[PDB]
RNA sequence: UAAUGCGAUAAUACGCAUGACGGUUCAUUUUUGCCGUGUGUGGUCACGGUAAAACUUAAGAAUCGUCCA
């Protein structure tokens, strides 16, 4: 079912059709190094629950870690995870980071009533979609990959799994 | 404020990398000639030999000879007539560039083909062919009576009536008639020349 | 050898019932409709056999293998419709659970030309001057495209790195080209292997 | 600022190629049905005609452009056609086409753009 | 008619030079070879006694007249740097093609360049960014620092006294920089290398 | 649509020329996922859509390269 009238089926002005981001199935692109924005966003932009395509695989490494659930992770959480992974694996390990916190979030101080406009930026987050691959590793063995997985699982609110290239 | 450009380097194919895994056998001159003659439509004749490797002097002569046979034996529509015109225009121009490489038989066939075809003659293709064969030694050493018969018939149709050339051909044509080789063409040429002498 | 069962013409929404029973939908492409009756053939393969093949070869490795498919009646296992020679093409797998959803296969006689992405393998990587010094061999392209005949499909490409030092790069020009196959594309001079010490500056 | 389309029963069309200029007159009963071509004259016909009598350089010449216009005028006059509407497109701005149109107007045929 | 209406270089390029380049550098197609497209002559304020980036057009009339004498075709004022400035320009320019281009090259090489003190060779070509048509073109740039060597500025010496220098650019279409050098050598223009 | 197309004097009388190989750009609804509406203890439900987004194997067409296996 599609909610449109007969005149719309024939003379719609929506010539250039784009699928909304909330339900688009295209995989997200690789993170870049652009500076963080100072423009407030809406809360929906930090959440996305649609699953990943049924063709996702590893792109660069031999091992990786994926998320079995959707979640919204802050910048602080990623930094702690990054240090834990670096310390656990080795100095001589190849690491790819496929996620980055880029969506600003606002907050108001204590003692302020409702209204009088939106608040100011406080921190940044990133949405995570089910089945998405978060980290990839190379120049390591499978047992080392499992140790990295167990190290970070207590530090995240979502269930994690191991992915291997074959 | 003027940017500059760097041309990307060329990509040479690596050695020992086959260009194709399909079976494309090599073709010699004899096979190409057989393929050209075994044509039934102008389209097949046009595609019988294309490219600078196969569309050589011998192929151009074969196309003109076969085109004359098809033109006489069949009636064609507008589209096929355009195909025939294209065949003639390309074959003659190739001949005008590689004429010096032609053999005695090819030149004899070329004169016969040009006489039969109704399109305008190219610059001096007939005259150039005559000059190369005017030494009087090639016609005498022409073992195959077919080449001599074609040359004699072609000139008679074109009405050259060269005194020296005909005098040489007369004894050769009579010998061919006695030997029973190329009787139809030899008789036709002799009859036409005899009619010219009477007139 | 894989066992497949015939199916009825049904909608997309009826596929989840086959998986619940324990079978994975499969499609075999590359037939002539004039002489066979269909351009494509729809079947279902037991999940137990499908998982064994993937584990034995791999999600991408199995695409360079030839398999035999036997079509039988689901109600009567002793009724054999026929036999087919095919090669896997692609696999549809859930991202959250890593379970098979759909298998694409190609009808591959012994006298047909097919495009195969062959994996690259290394030999004698431990014995290498670069590894001894402290470097490592980095693979930039796990799979490389080839045009192969049905009777000769390379299971993998064996690249020897026993005599590679630091900063040594192996390009497509240097890859072996077995008999009956040729390299595809024109983007030669592309890095496939690189012996280096960089770890991404992480 | 595209103008609305106006239906006309008789229209004049030109097709300019590398070698020749073609002119056609087509009659229509409705936009949804194919037309019927009533005149079909190109510089190829003019070249074959003039070359026999008066030598011309090539089909795309001023002599042939005037000859094509004259032949078009005769056919329309015989069929009792005196007014046509020209279909404007990229080929309509070709120099050869413009010469033909000018000759037609002088001969007596009324050609309208709108 | 006792007038100069022919072109010596034009005959040389097509009837003499072209075949030689084909033998030296075989190519599949006939048209695939070095070709000289155009020559552009420019005079800017930095090449004149006037010391200002933007000057009025009436001050550049003399230089425009000078180019007309040298080339035989009228020159045009350069476009204004911005819409705000309308009546002020920044130099003059003229472009030549065909027979006129060849005649200018012949006179320059045979008479003027040999009499220029510090001349050794023209610089190497530079490759420009391909346009929408995707054709690669190379440009060779050099300047003439003594414009009073032409025999035409002697009729009115006082009028043409301020004429000092000019810049020249040549556009060439070829498959490689080596082909550009071969064409330049055929034109009898030594290249500095 | 060979009364075609392209061209480096580019104009069109002249030059290349419709085949063959190679590389690019465009069917059991290919069948899976996914989305929408209805109903729902939050899914052992129904129908439709994707010419909006991911995903298969071809065959053909348009340029381009090429003495041709």
């Amino acid at each position: 079912f599609r909610r449109r009238t007969w005149p719309a089926v024939c003379g719609s002005l929506h010539i250039w059709k784009k699928m909304p981001w909330r339900i688009d199935q295209a995989p997200p692109p690789m993170p870049d190094s652009k500076p963080l924005t100072r423009l407030r966003a809406k809360r929906y932009e930090g959440i996305k629950k649609v699953v990943m395509p049924n063709s996702t695989q590893l792109q660069f490494g031999l091992y990786g870690i994926r998320s079995m659930e959707s979640a919204r992770l802050k910048d602080n959480t990623l930094e702690a995870i990054r240090r834990t992974i670096r310390r656990k694996i080795k100095k001589t390990g190849r690491l790819w980071i496929m996620i980055r916190a880029t969506v600003p979030m606002t907050k108001k101080p204590l003692g302020i009533r409702m209204g009088k406009g939106k608040g100011s930026i406080d921190h940044y987050v990133t949405p995570i979609r089910p089945g998405q691959i978060l980290y990839e590793f190379d120049r390591i063995s499978r047992p080392i990959a499992l140790q990295a997985l167990r190290a970070i699982q207590p530090k995240l609110p979502c269930r994690l799994g191991l992915v291997e290239w074959s | 404020i003027e940017e500059y450009y760097v041309v990307p380097p060329a990509c040479p194919p690596p050695p020992h990398n086959p260009k194709t895994l399909k079976y494309v056998p090599k073709l010699n001159r004899t096979q190409i000639i057989a393929r050209v003659y075994e044509a039934k439509t102008p389209t097949e004749l046009e595609n019988s030999a294309l490219g600078k490797k196969f569309f050589s002097e011998f192929a151009a002569v074969a196309k003109l000879v076969r085109l004359s046979q098809l033109r006489r034996a069949n009636v064609y529509n507008s589209r096929d007539d355009a195909m025939c015109v294209s065949i003639y225009n390309t074959s003659v121009r190739v001949a005008d560039k590689l004429l010096h490489l032609s053999s005695d038989e090819e030149l004899c066939g070329l004169i016969w083909a040009l006489s039969q075809l109704p399109y305008p003659e190219y610059e001096n293709l007939v005259d150039r062919s005559l000059q190369i064969l005017l030494e009087e030694d090639k016609p005498l050493k022409t073992g195959s009576s077919l080449a001599v018969s074609r040359a004699a018939a072609g000139l008679a149709s074109l009405g050259r009536w060269d005194a020296s050339t005909w005098e040489v051909l007369v004894p050769l044509l009579r010998k061919n008639v006695q030997e029973g080789k190329e009787v139809e063409l030899s008789n036709l040429a002799l009859g036409l020349y005899d009619a010219r002498e009477t007139v | 050898e894989l066992t497949a069962y015939a199916r009825t013409k049904t909608k997309k929404s009826r596929a989840k019932y086959l998986r619940e029973d324990g079978n994975i939908p499969t499609v075999i492409h590359g037939f002539d409709k004039a002489t066979c009756g269909f351009h494509n053939l729809n079947l279902c393969i037991p999940e137990k056999e499908a998982n064994a093949m993937v584990r034995k070869y791999g999600r991408n490795g199995c695409a360079a293998r030839v398999v035999k498919v036997k079509v039988v009646d689901h109600a009567n296992p002793e009724k054999v419709f026929g036999y087919l020679r095919t090669r896997p093409c692609s696999l549809a797998i859930t991202a959250t659970s890593l379970k098979l959803e759909l298998m694409h296969l190609q009808y591959c006689p012994q006298d047909r030309l097919v495009d195969v992405r062959v994996p690259i393998r290394l030999i004698n990587d431990d014995v290498a001057p670069g590894v001894k010094k402290g470097g490592w061999i980095s693979v930039k392209q796990r799979l490389v495209g080839y045009q192969c005949r049905g009777n000769s499909i390379p299971p993998h490409i064996e690249v020897d790195a026993k005599h590679l030092r630091l900063d040594d790069k192996v390009l497509k020009r240097d890859l072996p080209i077995p008999k009956g196959t040729r390299l595809l594309g024109c983007d030669f001079d592309a890095v496939v292997l690189h012996c280096t010490t960089d770890v991404g500056k992480e | 600022p595209l103008k609305p389309l106006v239906f006309r029963p008789l229209k004049l069309f030109f097709w300019a190629t590398n070698r020749h200029v073609h002119a056609k007159v087509v009659r229509f009963s409705s936009p949804f049905n194919e037309g019927v071509p009533v005149v079909d004259i190109s510089t190829f016909d003019a070249f074959n005609k003039l070359k026999g009598s008066a030598p011309v350089v090539a089909p795309r010449s001023l002599e042939c452009y005037k000859e094509v216009a004259k032949m078009v005028k005769e056919e329309t006059a015989r069929q009792n056609i005196n007014e046509v509407t020209l279909h404007l497109n990229s080929h309509a701005s070709d120099r050869g086409v413009r010469e033909v149109v000018r000759e037609l107007k002088n001969l007596g045929l009324l050609v309208k753009k709108v | 008619s006792s007038l100069h209406l022919t072109s010596r270089y034009h005959h040389m390029f097509y009837n003499v030079l072209y075949r030689e380049m084909m033998l030296k550098a075989p190519k599949t197609k006939v048209e695939q070879g070095p070709h000289l497209e155009s020559i552009t002559l420019t005079i800017k304020t930095t090449d004149t006694r006037l010391d200002k980036d933007i000057v009025d057009k009436w001050e550049l009339l003399l230089f425009s007249l000078a180019l007309e004498h040298i080339t035989g075709e009228p020159a045009a004022f350069l476009p204004p740097p911005n819409r705000h400035v309308a009546n002020k320009s920044a130099g003059v320019t003229v472009t030549l093609k065909g027979e006129k281009m060849f005649n200018f090259l012949e006179k320059l090489v045979y008479t003027i360049l040999p009499n220029q003190t510090g001349f050794e060779g023209v610089p190497q070509p530079k490759t420009l960014v391909p346009g929408p048509d995707g054709v690669v073109k190379r440009v060779v740039d050099f300047g003439v620092t003594n414009l009073l060597l032409y025999p035409d500025f002697e009729e009115h010496f006082g009028v043409f006294e301020p004429i000092r220098s000019m810049q020249v650019r040549m556009m060439i279409r070829s498959d490689s920089d080596e082909s550009c050098n071969m064409l330049v050598s055929g034109l009898l223009v030594p290249q500095l290398e």
